[PDB]
Protein backbone atom coordinates (compact mmCIF):
# COMPACT_ATOMS: atom_id res chain seq x y z
CA UNK A 1 0.00 0.00 0.00
CA UNK A 2 1.84 3.22 -1.47
CA UNK A 3 2.13 5.84 -4.47
CA UNK A 4 3.77 2.05 -6.46
CA UNK A 5 0.39 0.41 -7.50
CA UNK A 6 -0.47 0.04 -10.74
CA UNK A 7 -2.41 3.07 -12.34
CA UNK A 8 -5.34 0.67 -13.56
CA UNK A 9 -5.34 -0.19 -9.62
CA UNK A 10 -5.64 -4.08 -10.56
CA UNK A 11 -3.96 -4.43 -7.28
CA UNK A 12 -0.34 -5.53 -9.09
CA UNK A 13 3.11 -2.94 -8.42
CA UNK A 14 3.88 -0.69 -11.50
CA UNK A 15 6.82 -0.47 -12.78
CA UNK A 16 8.62 3.50 -13.49
CA UNK A 17 9.94 1.99 -16.98
CA UNK A 18 6.22 0.86 -17.82
CA UNK A 19 4.91 4.29 -17.16
CA UNK A 20 3.39 3.05 -14.12
CA UNK A 21 1.48 0.32 -15.15
CA UNK A 22 2.61 -3.74 -14.17
CA UNK A 23 3.39 -6.23 -16.24
CA UNK A 24 -0.17 -7.27 -17.68
CA UNK A 25 -1.82 -3.75 -17.79
CA UNK A 26 1.04 -2.40 -19.63
CA UNK A 27 0.76 -5.35 -22.33
CA UNK A 28 -2.31 -4.29 -22.74
CA UNK A 29 -1.18 -0.81 -23.44
CA UNK A 30 1.44 -1.45 -25.04
CA UNK A 31 -1.04 -3.57 -27.68
CA UNK A 32 -3.46 -0.37 -27.37
CA UNK A 33 -1.01 2.06 -29.06
CA UNK A 34 0.36 -0.90 -31.55
CA UNK A 35 -3.56 -0.71 -32.58
CA UNK A 36 -3.47 2.76 -33.54
CA UNK A 37 0.10 2.96 -35.63
CA UNK A 38 -1.10 0.29 -37.50
CA UNK A 39 -4.64 1.75 -38.23
CA UNK A 40 -2.76 5.32 -38.88
CA UNK A 41 -0.34 3.97 -40.93
CA UNK A 42 -2.90 1.56 -43.40
CA UNK A 43 -3.85 5.35 -43.78
CA UNK A 44 -0.81 6.69 -44.54
CA UNK A 45 -0.97 3.64 -47.17
CA UNK A 46 -4.13 4.68 -48.31
CA UNK A 47 -2.72 8.52 -48.92
CA UNK A 48 0.69 7.08 -51.00
CA UNK A 49 -1.58 4.87 -53.00
CA UNK A 50 -4.30 7.44 -54.05
CA UNK A 51 -0.70 10.05 -54.74
CA UNK A 52 1.06 6.79 -56.49
CA UNK A 53 -1.88 6.68 -58.96
CA UNK A 54 -2.46 9.95 -59.62
CA UNK A 55 1.06 10.24 -60.32
CA UNK A 56 0.80 7.35 -63.15
CA UNK A 57 -2.63 8.56 -64.81
CA UNK A 58 -1.29 12.12 -64.76
CA UNK A 59 1.54 10.60 -67.08
CA UNK A 60 -0.62 8.99 -70.03
CA UNK B 1 13.10 -11.67 -35.17
CA UNK B 2 10.13 -11.33 -36.83
CA UNK B 3 8.20 -8.38 -38.42
CA UNK B 4 5.06 -8.53 -40.26
CA UNK B 5 4.26 -6.20 -43.73
CA UNK B 6 0.96 -5.85 -44.55
CA UNK B 7 -0.56 -4.78 -48.35
CA UNK B 8 -3.25 -2.73 -49.43
CA UNK B 9 -4.45 -5.58 -51.27
CA UNK B 10 -5.27 -8.20 -48.32
CA UNK B 11 -1.29 -9.87 -48.32
CA UNK B 12 0.44 -10.02 -44.86
CA UNK B 13 4.28 -10.37 -45.84
CA UNK B 14 5.93 -12.28 -42.76
CA UNK B 15 10.05 -11.68 -42.82
CA UNK B 16 13.00 -13.08 -40.55
CA UNK B 17 14.69 -10.11 -39.69
CA UNK B 18 17.31 -8.52 -37.12
CA UNK B 19 17.21 -5.01 -35.69
CA UNK B 20 20.45 -4.67 -38.07
CA UNK B 21 19.41 -4.83 -41.09
CA UNK B 22 19.26 -1.91 -43.63
CA UNK B 23 15.93 -0.90 -45.22
CA UNK B 24 17.56 -2.03 -48.00
CA UNK B 25 17.83 -4.82 -47.01
CA UNK B 26 14.72 -5.79 -46.03
CA UNK B 27 12.91 -4.76 -49.30
CA UNK B 28 15.55 -7.18 -50.82
CA UNK B 29 14.01 -10.07 -48.63
CA UNK B 30 10.30 -8.79 -49.92
CA UNK B 31 11.66 -9.51 -53.37
CA UNK B 32 13.02 -12.62 -52.14
CA UNK B 33 9.06 -13.62 -51.52
CA UNK B 34 7.14 -11.41 -53.65
CA UNK B 35 9.14 -10.52 -56.61
CA UNK B 36 8.66 -6.87 -56.11
CA UNK B 37 11.93 -4.83 -56.85
CA UNK B 38 12.82 -2.87 -54.13
CA UNK B 39 13.07 0.24 -56.25
CA UNK B 40 9.22 -0.24 -56.58
CA UNK B 41 8.47 -0.52 -52.48
CA UNK B 42 7.69 1.97 -50.30
CA UNK B 43 7.52 1.31 -46.53
CA UNK B 44 5.53 2.77 -43.86
CA UNK B 45 6.54 2.89 -39.99
CA UNK B 46 4.73 4.85 -37.49
CA UNK B 47 3.64 7.41 -40.28
CA UNK B 48 7.09 7.71 -41.89
CA UNK B 49 8.57 6.17 -45.01
CA UNK B 50 11.40 3.94 -44.14
CA UNK B 51 14.76 5.50 -45.52
CA UNK B 52 16.53 3.09 -47.33
CA UNK B 53 20.32 3.30 -45.70
CA UNK B 54 18.92 3.43 -42.27
CA UNK B 55 18.22 0.24 -39.92
CA UNK B 56 15.11 -1.31 -38.58
CA UNK B 57 16.92 -0.72 -35.19
CA UNK B 58 16.83 3.22 -35.98
CA UNK B 59 12.77 3.23 -36.13
CA UNK B 60 12.54 1.35 -32.74
CA UNK B 61 10.91 -1.86 -35.11
CA UNK B 62 10.80 -4.65 -32.61
CA UNK B 63 9.46 -8.10 -32.24
CA UNK B 64 6.10 -8.11 -33.84
CA UNK B 65 6.13 -4.91 -35.80
CA UNK B 66 4.25 -4.23 -38.71
CA UNK B 67 5.06 -2.04 -41.51
CA UNK B 68 3.15 -1.30 -44.77
CA UNK B 69 3.77 -1.53 -47.71
CA UNK B 70 3.16 0.51 -51.18
CA UNK B 71 4.20 -0.04 -54.54
CA UNK B 72 6.17 2.68 -56.74
CA UNK B 73 4.89 3.81 -60.18
CA UNK C 1 20.15 -5.71 -8.77
CA UNK C 2 20.55 -7.88 -6.66
CA UNK C 3 18.13 -10.62 -4.35
CA UNK C 4 17.80 -13.17 -2.04
CA UNK C 5 16.45 -16.59 -1.81
CA UNK C 6 16.13 -18.37 1.64
CA UNK C 7 15.65 -21.94 1.86
CA UNK C 8 13.87 -23.57 4.81
CA UNK C 9 17.31 -25.50 5.44
CA UNK C 10 20.55 -23.14 5.39
CA UNK C 11 20.95 -21.58 2.29
CA UNK C 12 20.06 -18.54 0.99
CA UNK C 13 20.42 -18.17 -2.55
CA UNK C 14 22.01 -14.94 -4.23
CA UNK C 15 20.25 -14.11 -7.27
CA UNK C 16 21.45 -11.68 -10.20
CA UNK C 17 17.97 -10.18 -11.26
CA UNK C 18 16.44 -7.45 -13.34
CA UNK C 19 13.00 -5.57 -12.15
CA UNK C 20 11.28 -6.70 -15.52
CA UNK C 21 12.21 -10.52 -14.68
CA UNK C 22 9.76 -13.35 -14.87
CA UNK C 23 8.98 -15.14 -11.70
CA UNK C 24 9.07 -17.75 -14.58
CA UNK C 25 13.09 -16.98 -14.87
CA UNK C 26 13.89 -16.66 -11.71
CA UNK C 27 13.19 -19.75 -11.13
CA UNK C 28 15.58 -20.92 -14.09
CA UNK C 29 17.81 -18.47 -12.21
CA UNK C 30 17.40 -20.81 -8.94
CA UNK C 31 18.22 -23.72 -11.38
CA UNK C 32 21.44 -22.72 -12.98
CA UNK C 33 22.87 -22.84 -9.42
CA UNK C 34 20.68 -25.53 -7.57
CA UNK C 35 19.84 -28.20 -10.11
CA UNK C 36 16.08 -27.79 -8.89
CA UNK C 37 13.79 -27.47 -11.24
CA UNK C 38 11.11 -24.05 -12.03
CA UNK C 39 8.47 -26.43 -11.25
CA UNK C 40 9.15 -28.09 -7.92
CA UNK C 41 10.13 -24.40 -6.91
CA UNK C 42 7.19 -22.20 -4.30
CA UNK C 43 8.56 -18.59 -4.32
CA UNK C 44 7.45 -16.08 -1.48
CA UNK C 45 7.27 -12.87 -0.40
CA UNK C 46 5.09 -10.45 1.35
CA UNK C 47 2.68 -12.80 2.44
CA UNK C 48 2.00 -14.09 -1.36
CA UNK C 49 3.08 -17.15 -3.40
CA UNK C 50 4.88 -15.73 -6.52
CA UNK C 51 2.84 -16.08 -10.20
CA UNK C 52 5.21 -17.54 -13.05
CA UNK C 53 3.90 -15.15 -15.56
CA UNK C 54 3.82 -11.86 -13.31
CA UNK C 55 7.35 -10.35 -12.95
CA UNK C 56 9.74 -8.82 -9.51
CA UNK C 57 8.31 -5.32 -10.20
CA UNK C 58 4.62 -6.48 -10.06
CA UNK C 59 5.44 -7.30 -6.67
CA UNK C 60 7.43 -4.55 -5.67
CA UNK C 61 10.96 -6.75 -5.16
CA UNK C 62 13.66 -4.08 -5.14
CA UNK C 63 17.24 -3.80 -4.34
CA UNK C 64 18.06 -6.72 -1.55
CA UNK C 65 14.45 -7.86 -0.88
CA UNK C 66 14.42 -11.75 0.04
CA UNK C 67 12.30 -14.20 -0.99
CA UNK C 68 11.66 -18.08 0.42
CA UNK C 69 11.94 -21.19 -1.01
CA UNK C 70 9.50 -24.04 -0.65
CA UNK C 71 10.12 -27.06 -2.83
CA UNK C 72 7.12 -29.04 -4.49
CA UNK C 73 6.36 -32.49 -4.26
ZN1 LIG D 1 -1.87 -3.49 -13.49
Amino acid sequence: QSELLCKKGCGYYGNPAWQGFCSKCWREEYHKARQKQIQEDWELAERLQREEEEAFASSQ
Amino acid sequence: MQIFVKTLTGKTITLEVEPSDTIENVKAKIQDKEGIPPDQQRLIFAGKQLEDGRTLSDYNIQKESTLHLVLRL
